């Protein structure tokens, strides 16, 4: 599951693993 | 057609629109609502950023559906 | 053609770039404004970790358009 993407819970973008906000609202993976 | 359109700040903006328009028309049709230049929209629907060329039914967009609305 | 770079600490770097240019060769156009070698830069654009040997054409990165710089240690 750490190499799974993952879905932003404000905008819902699929993002990459290696980021920890979102590419595209920059809300934090880890709230 | 009623979609709705999220903003981040969890507000959520009604918008009328035909099952066939394209993104740029939506764009469109949130600038004419809200004020927002169309270049400043991003548009988000269940993951994917939607791009300017296709249409609402093209990415199964549907009555009532939420797009995620973040400004550039 | 100009693109911009967001890295996790909120920095914008503009960048000079033809489409033609390698995701190596951007990795060394952040060497230089910031000082991060390229082997610690990975390179993330719309969901993807962009490849060395590929160019900005090849991932159609455009005018304007953002990547976003994470470490890599
Ligand atoms: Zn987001």
């Amino acid at each position: 599951d750490e190499g799974a993407q993952w879905n932003c819970t404000a905008c819902t973008f699929l993002n990459h693993p290696a980021l920890i906000r979102c590419e595209q609202c920059e809300m934090p993976r880890h709230f | 057609m009623q979609i709705f359109v999220k903003t981040l700040t969890g507000k959520t903006i009604t918008l009328e629109v035909e099952p066939s328009d394209t993104i740029e028309n939506v764009k469109a049709k949130i600038q004419d609502k809200e004020g927002i230049p169309p270049d400043q929209q991003r548009l988000i629907f269940a993951g994917k950023q939607l791009e300017d060329g296709r249409t609402l039914s093209d990415y199964n967009i549907q009555k009532e559906s939420t797009l995620h609305l973040v400004l550039r």
